[PDB]
């Protein structure tokens, strides 16, 4: 059974945690303990091929800025997350991708752009802006909602598809 | 054989327990045989915080560490004053007997529990009072209101603690301080290779131990180090992290600015020796400073440098790298087995508190009514409790104030911004060891002193 080492990156106050938590946790249990091992591992079926997702989310450690390279090098694919109510977090994505390209030492690293919607304030990054940015990098854009759990599966599953497309090519 | 309380109309806390106002975890408390509260209304949480049947130290500590998300300090004080002022039940049709029992088994115990909450609040979470002087006014006029002869000594003890709070040497012999090329007093020559690697590690362990020990639960609860007021609310945590980052960057800088290959091998070797003694001291923050520098993109790619590193030191580094692997599996186990003094890596606690607060709801709902999810807060309080258990034991090591100063005032970035500096380090990496197929250039030596390390073993016996 193939295992996919995924890594979540982005600014703080983005909902990086909520994205990964909502993937992992059962659809109708609002509960989580990040200390146990099932916290970051999920068996899933994507395009009829069973696989194991290993998600690294280091949310809360953004101030340890010199540890990003270390954490990033563990990944095969990356979710670059911004918040649709925080323009700065969207403008930061360029740096994260450039850092990922440097760590992995590759121009095409499996990658998806994710715009997360939690609660107020209101949207400042229109989906068109993100679709355009994603197109310039040659990667998928997925928009997700922390409240409703919409988009969460699609975001991770798309990354897995990008990893599979990269491994043939 | 129950007490018969007042009606809820007159005294809110007499409202009986139900599924709509309090619920419990299925297991009983450690050491004590008390129910573990899962969730309740703020009225019920305060009832149990000041319960008549027994004292609950665990619940008190957990409540006063975490209450501020669901209840304001001013509100908490109003509620415990309301709790304290217990009216007696109205007579049935006549008249003691049940009235004297009520005074003995309901009023007096509850009043003492309220005083214990005030004592614990004032002792361990005095920052509430420092930030809201009116809160302290209300507390003092309330504490001055308490008359009971049995209450007197608890009241007087609370007053004592308030006055103390209004105003802000080794056990065994520490080892001898180690010197290499730089002599004592000559701070002008101090550098990575000229200071003794043992003493670099010791003095960084003292700095990083102090930084670790200064961080309080008030900087962590509510995930406040990630919010817009992080500099206001979490200054000591941020100072701790900025030092860690500073030194990682300094290690990277020392490596990539040493352009001569032979000298860069000496620089990397010495950093691995510092890691060796960080590991001897259980300074895991220190261990990860080095490992982060070594896995940074400017250093990681230097295959010609790591080729000439002695095999023994490769394995030291590789072992340290493996701590971080598989979501800190080896680090977690190693920290749990070792005993103080130590300096743990804070980042894991940060993520776990954040994910706990993000991954569980603030409230639970039962029969349409809204209960405060207390088990969430207990889990955060367990993590902050684990942080505190490693803050009590200091290191048996002498401070060397000039070496201390050197590492405090370290500033490898200079006036450059983060992106600018990490680009500079990476461009330096490409200069000194170009990308294949480009040939490896030679660079002249920059160190006029000897490169040979004095090793990681104390020079004299004691």
């Amino acid at each position: 059974m193939t295992e996919y080492k995924l890594v979540v990156v982005g600014a703080c106050g983005v909902g990086k945690s909520a994205l990964t938590i909502q993937l992992i946790q059962n659809h109708f249990v609002d509960e989580y303990d990040p200390t146990i091992e099932d916290s970051y591992r999920k068996q899933v079926v994507i395009d009829g091929e069973t696989c194991l997702l290993d998600i690294l989310d280091t949310a809360g450690q953004e101030e340890y800025s010199a540890m990003r390279d270390q954490y990033m090098r563990t990944g095969e694919g990356f979710l670059c997350v911004f918040a649709i109510n925080n323009t700065k977090s969207f403008e930061d994505i360029h740096h994260y991708r450039e850092q990922i390209k440097r760590v992995k030492d590759s121009e095409d690293v499996p990658m998806v752009l994710v715009g997360n919607k939690s609660d107020l304030p209101s949207r400042t990054v229109e989906s068109r802006q993100a679709q355009d940015l994603a197109r310039s990098y040659g990667i998928p854009f997925i928009e997700t909602s922390a409240k409703t759990r919409q988009g969460v599966d699609d975001a991770f599953y798309t990354l897995v598809r990008e990893i599979r497309k990269h491994k043939e090519k | 054989e129950q007490m018969r309380l007042p009606s809820a109309d007159v005294y809110r806390f007499a409202e009986p327990d139900s599924e709509e106002n309090i619920i419990f975890e299925e297991n009983m408390q450690p050491k004590a045989g008390i129910p573990i509260i899962k969730a309740g209304t703020v009225i019920k949480l305060i009832e149990r915080l000041t319960y008549h049947m027994y004292a609950d130290p665990n619940f008190v500590r957990t409540f006063l560490t975490t209450y501020r998300s669901f209840c304001k300090p001013q509100e908490l004080l109003s509620l415990i004053i309301e709790r304290f002022e217990i009216p007696e039940p109205e007579p049935t049709e006549a008249d003691s007997a049940e009235l004297k029992r009520f005074r003995k088994e309901y009023i007096q115990p509850v009043q003492l529990r309220v005083l214990n909450v005030c004592r614990h609040w004032v002792e361990h979470h005095f920052y509430d009072f420092e930030r809201d002087a009116y809160l302290l006014q209300r507390m003092e006029e309330f504490i001055g209101t308490v008359r009971g002869k049995a209450m007197k000594k608890w009241v007087e003890s609370i007053t004592k603690i308030i006055q103390r709070k209004k105003i802000a040497t080794f056990q065994s012999s520490p080892p001898t301080v180690e010197w290499h090329i730089s002599r004592p007093g000559h701070i002008e020559t101090f550098d990575l290779l000229t200071l003794h690697p043992i003493e670099i590690a010791r003095q960084l362990t003292l700095l990083e131990s102090d930084l670790y020990r200064a961080v309080q639960p008030s900087e962590l609860v509510g995930s406040v180090w990630t919010k817009e007021d992080k500099e206001i609310n979490s200054p000591n945590l941020l100072k701790m992290i900025r030092h860690t980052t500073n030194l990682t960057l300094w290690f990277e800088k020392c490596i990539v600015e040493t352009e001569n290959l032979e000298e860069r091998v000496a620089v990397v070797s010495r950093i691995i020796e510092i890691l060796q003694v960080f590991q001897e001291l259980n300074n895991f923050n220190g261990v990860l400073e080095v490992v982060s520098a070594m896995n940074s993109s400017p250093v990681y790619r230097l295959d010609h440098t790591f080729e000439q590193i002695p095999s023994r030191q490769k394995k030291i580094l590789e072992e340290a790298h493996e701590l971080s692997e598989d979501h800190y599996k080896k680090y977690l186990a190693k920290l749990r087995s070792i005993n103080p003094p130590c300096v743990p890596f804070f980042g894991i606690y940060l993520t776990n508190i954040l994910k706990t607060e993000e991954g569980n709801p603030e409230v639970l709902k039962r029969h349409g009514k809204e209960l405060i999810n207390f088990s969430k807060r207990r889990k955060v309080a367990e993590i902050t409790g684990e942080i505190q258990q490693y803050q009590n034991q200091p290191y048996c090591l002498r401070v060397e104030s000039d070496i201390k100063r050197f590492f405090e005032n370290l500033n490898p970035m200079g006036n450059s911004m983060e992106k600018e500096f990490t680009d500079y380090l990476f461009n330096k990496s490409l200069e000194i060891e170009p990308r294949n197929p480009k040939p490896l250039p030679r660079f002249p030596k920059k160190y006029s002193y000897p490169l040979k390390s004095p090793g990681v073993r104390p020079s004299n016996p004691r």
